[PDB]
RNA sequence: ACGAGACUCUGGCAUGCUAACUAGUUACGCGACCAACUUCUUAGAGGGACAAGUGGCGUU
């Protein structure tokens, strides 16, 4: 995963008084679509789809005016 | 016609006993026409135990880094001059093909006593297999040194290997070396 | 020196400054069964039948 | 009500059978699904001298298919598996003659339209499409579609009017004729899974299938709720009297036959093995296959065994 | 080694926690059904979390489990709560009470009271265990 | 129409055209027992006579045998007469004497339908081998 | 939250699938009675193994 979901930039910064190395690492979201990130997930991270509230009387009854 | 190679059977040898079959087994897909089966014993262990102890001792003879493991050399001894041993004898060589190795064999090995001193050897034993053929590894090395560097060679031995195989009374050589070591180490109990 | 039919019950483990010996306990079938332990050396496979040709032999432990 | 009697077993089999489809028009070939890239053929003898002969073995099938349907005519066996594949098989050459991958998702189910005008599949676009034979599109619905993957569509089992009947597994049903397909009532919020819908030979029941058991029981002009019979788990099979109007399903252990004036069931007695283990645990029983009117009953489980009863029905 | 990680156990809890109603106790079942209602990434993965959510289904199955929790068992233990005698424990017609308990009922102005039966004391005084 | 699924083992093959015809087995593309190499002729002995004449009375085999290894070709002929056996019975007759006579056949030993997984392994990291390592002064 | 695992590549398995005029072939075929919807090789959307089944040890 670190070869799709962290992209890493070596840079050489030169002042009067040497050479001093940057490096930045940035570590990419997850999101279909769009580039911004990798389509695929970790490969360790599982989803569920989440249900909702359910409060509900004991027998659906018609109701007509 | 489940006659077990072309001469046996499986339908007349019995023991009446269902404790005893650690030696012969034939009563299921293990009974082996000619024993070239291909196979790894050294995968895991309990598995050179498994072993059919006619495989293991024919095969056994893969030593010396030149002559090892090659499984064509150990099917051609077992079928040149066994072929003509079977329509040579006519008899039952059975007799000394049982009683002289597959009783032979010792009662005890030893082990390492404490955490130091080569002196003297704690005596135990084992469930018969494995010193039974730990007695066979050292023939291996008896019947080779009665070849190597001697007049008796390969692929001649059968009579003696049927002997060294098949099933029950004592008359062997490196056997009673290991008998030798069998009382010596076991002057400890 | 009699030949007595015993299965093993638990393996216990080597000794030696190396290890070099493996014990195991065997109980008996058919002489009033009780439980022996003894030391063993060679594949000896989980609950297999050991061969006493002797009531004596015991394991030295530690 | 029903009295049976179990009179023997049956022995030698690799694939324990799945999904049960059969037409009485032709009664010559009978089907089962396994699971071992294998169909088995059955005959019919009723004997206890000879209660099962192993004949023939259907091959072909590379998935582990899902719901397997024939035509009107015993000619035809649409087995389409859990890729949006199909194997198409006809008793004429004994071998596959149409084979088509042309669906890009994952399908689960495949039907053939009884009057074999339109062919109808799911997909994940929340919309549903309707196909014919010559690729060309045809009628397609955006709005007021399903919340999620439809799951199949019904049609009339005999010699009737085909009526649409959509079915998912997003708890929706809808039946549609041929002219409106108009969506007349929606009601969502609903405690239980879906499993199928079944369509009735009388025309005025459709129930439905899931682990809380309550029989789904709509009309057919409207959506007005009408009776909710009780279930075990989740269901996987229902289906009425071809002449009669009653309710079969097993759904777990035991059979669960309601009649709809009762029900509830009248009395369980049933014949199992005995294990000698305190820890063997037993198969699951899936599905009752009535062999040609009610009289007598086949069923299959996780044994590799068949097991077959006598009822005397009344 | 064959110990699951934190991964496959968290999923597989999680999974018989919100759908165990479609789960049963078959490897091949659990697998398409954990195919079906997860997202889970690899095949070996996949595998893991479905052999653990049937061996999982067995534990719970033979009683319950502290990790997951099913709805169904926990309505029957909340159903357990709500348990209670036809005829109070403590609605007993005698109970049997010390000169001393006694003697302070009746310094507590209960001395009337006909359902107390006096007792012997136990006239040893041996109550505490031997030292050493 | 086509049920072929022929005969291979480690590296060698052979072609299991099983047909319809007078009904002749046709082995080795040689006569039986005179094999050149002459090293596991006998294991090649036991179904022919084990299972019978009649049995075989109607299956014309063609099959292209190629590949060097005795231990591949070999023992893939007996891999091959088993299953174009189990095709010829399953497809032509039933799949009840198909289960007895393979049952048989696959009963009279396992090693038919599972070959050796073993193969060399790749030559690893400072080392002349897989496992071995170049010598370490110090 | 990293690391470990997962992961990627690689081996090992298909009476399965997708098809090849560079491997492979059927009784109106010759050079011989004195245009197989693709499988051995090649490589793809898949499948397959999970300590899954059983037995025994394990605040079971």
């Amino acid at each position: 995963p670190v070869n799709y979901y962290v992209d890493t930039a070596v840079r050489h910064v030169l002042l009067r008084q040497g050479v001093l190395g940057i490096k930045v690492k940035i570590m990419l979201p997850w999101d279909p679509t769009g580039k911004i990130g990798p389509k695929k997930p970790l490969p360790d991270h599982v989803s569920i789809v989440e249900p909702k509230d359910e409060i509900l009387p004991t027998t659906p009854i018609s109701e007509q005016k | 016609d489940i006659k077990l190679f072309g001469k046996w059977s499986t339908d007349d040898v019995q023991i009446n006993d269902i404790s005893l079959q650690d030696y012969i087994a034939v009563k299921e897909k293990y009974a082996k026409y000619l024993p070239h089966s291909a196979g790894r014993y050294a995968a895991k262990r309990f598995r050179k135990a498994q072993c059919p102890i006619v495989e293991r001792l024919t095969n056994s003879m893969m030593m010396h880094g030149r002559n090892n493991g090659k499984k064509l050399m150990t099917v051609r001894i077992v079928k040149h001059a066994f072929e003509i041993i079977h329509l040579l004898t006519g008899e039952n060589p059975l007799q000394v093909l049982v009683n002289a190795i597959i009783n032979s064999g010792p009662r005890e090995d030893s082990t390492r006593i404490g955490r130091a001193g080569t002196v003297r050897r704690q005596a135990v034993d084992v469930s018969p297999l494995r010193r039974v053929n730990q007695a066979i590894w050292l023939l291996c090395t008896g019947a080779r040194e009665a070849a190597f560097r001697n007049i008796k060679t390969i692929a001649e031995c059968l009579a003696d290997e049927l002997i060294n195989a098949a099933k029950g009374s004592s008359n062997s050589y490196a056997i009673k070396k290991k008998d030798e070591l069998e009382r010596v180490a076991k002057s400890n109990r | 020196q009699p030949i007595k039919l015993a299965r093993v019950t638990k393996v216990l483990g080597r000794t030696g400054s190396q290890g070099q010996c493996t014990q195991v306990r065997v109980e008996f079938m058919d002489d009033t069964s009780r439980s022996i332990i003894r030391n063993v050396k060679g594949p000896v496979r989980e609950g297999d039948v050991l061969t006493l040709l002797e009531s004596e032999r015991e394991a030295r432990r530690l | 009500t029903e009295q049976m009697t179990l009179r023997g077993t049956l022995k030698g089999h690799n694939g324990w059978v799945t999904q049960i489809a059969t037409t009485p028009q032709f009664p010559d070939m009978i089907l089962s699904a396994s699971r071992d890239k294998t169909i088995i053929m059955w005959k019919l003898t009723r004997d206890e001298t000879n209660y099962g002969i192993p004949q023939r073995a259907l091959r072909g099938h590379s998935h582990f298919v899902s719901d397997v349907v024939i035509s009107s005519d015993g000619q035809f066996a649409l087995s389409g598996s859990w890729d949006g594949t199909l194997r198409l098989w006809d008793l004429t050459t004994g071998t596959t003659t149409r084979r088509f991958v042309g669906h890009t998702k994952d399908v689960l189910s495949v039907a053939f339209s009884s009057d074999n005008r339109q062919i109808v599949s799911g997909s994940r676009d929340k919309t549903i499409k309707l196909w014919n034979t010559l690729g060309v599109c045809k009628y397609t619905v955006q709005d007021e579609s399903h919340s999620e993957w439809v799951s199949c569509v019904r049609f009339s089992p005999n010699s009737s009017n085909p009526i649409i009947v959509s079915c998912g597994w997003d708890k929706l049903v809808k039946v549609w004729n041929l002219a409106n397909c108009k969506l007349k009532t929606n009601h969502i919020g609903h405690t239980g899974y879906l499993n199928t819908v079944t369509v009735s030979p009388d025309g005025s029941l459709c129930a439905s299938g899931g682990k809380d058991g309550q029989a789904m029981l709509w009309d057919l002009n409207e959506g007005k709720h009408l009776y909710t019979l009780d279930g075990g788990d989740i269901i996987n099979a229902l289906c009425f009297s071809p002449n009669r109007y009653w309710l079969c399903a097993a759904t777990g252990p035991s059979i669960k036959i309601w009649d709809l004036e009762g029900k509830i069931i009248v009395d369980e007695l049933k014949q199992e093995v005995i294990s000698t283990s305190s820890k063997a645990e037993p198969p699951q029983c899936t599905s009752l296959a009535w062999s040609a009117d009610g009289q007598t009953l086949f069923a299959g489980y996780t044994d590799n065994l068949v097991r077959v009863w006598q009822v005397t029905i009344g | 080694g064959r110990v699951r990680t934190k991964t496959v156990k968290k999923a597989a809890r999680v999974i018989i926690e919100k759908y165990y109603t479609r789960l049963g106790n078959d490897f091949h079942t659990n697998k398409r059904v954990c195919e079906e209602i997860a997202i889970i990434p690899s095949k070996k993965l996949r595998n893991k979390i479905a052999g653990y959510v049937t061996h999982l289904m067995k534990r719970i199955q033979r009683g319950p489990v502290r990790g997951i929790s099913i709805k169904l068992q926990e309505e029957e233990r909340e159903r357990r709560d709500n348990y209670v005698p036809e005829v109070s424990a403590l609605d007993q017609e005698i109970i049997e009470v010390d000169p001393d308990t006694k003697e302070m009922l009746k310094l507590l102005d209960f001395g009337s009271l006909s359902n107390l039966q006096v007792t012997q004391p136990t006239v040893g005084m041996n109550f505490k265990t031997p030292r050493g | 129409q086509s049920v072929q699924v022929f005969g291979r083992k480690k590296t060698a093959t052979a072609v299991a055209h099983c047909k319809r015809g007078n009904g002749l087995i046709k082995v080795n593309g040689r006569p039986l027992e005179m094999i050149e190499p002459r090293t596991l002729q006998y294991k090649l002995l036991e179904p022919v006579l084990l299972l019978g004449k009649e049995r075989f009375a109607g299956v014309d085999i063609r099959v292209r045998v190629k590949g060097g290894g005795h231990v591949a070709q070999i023992y893939a002929i007996r891999q091959s007469i088993s299953k174009a056996l189990v095709a010829y019975y399953q497809k032509y007759v039933d799949e009840a004497s198909k289960k007895e006579i393979k049952d048989i056949l696959i009963q009279y030993d396992r090693t038919l339908l599972v070959a050796d997984p073993r193969r060399c392994e790749s030559k690893k990291f400072g080392g002349p081998g897989a496992r071995a390592r170049y010598q370490k002064s110090y």
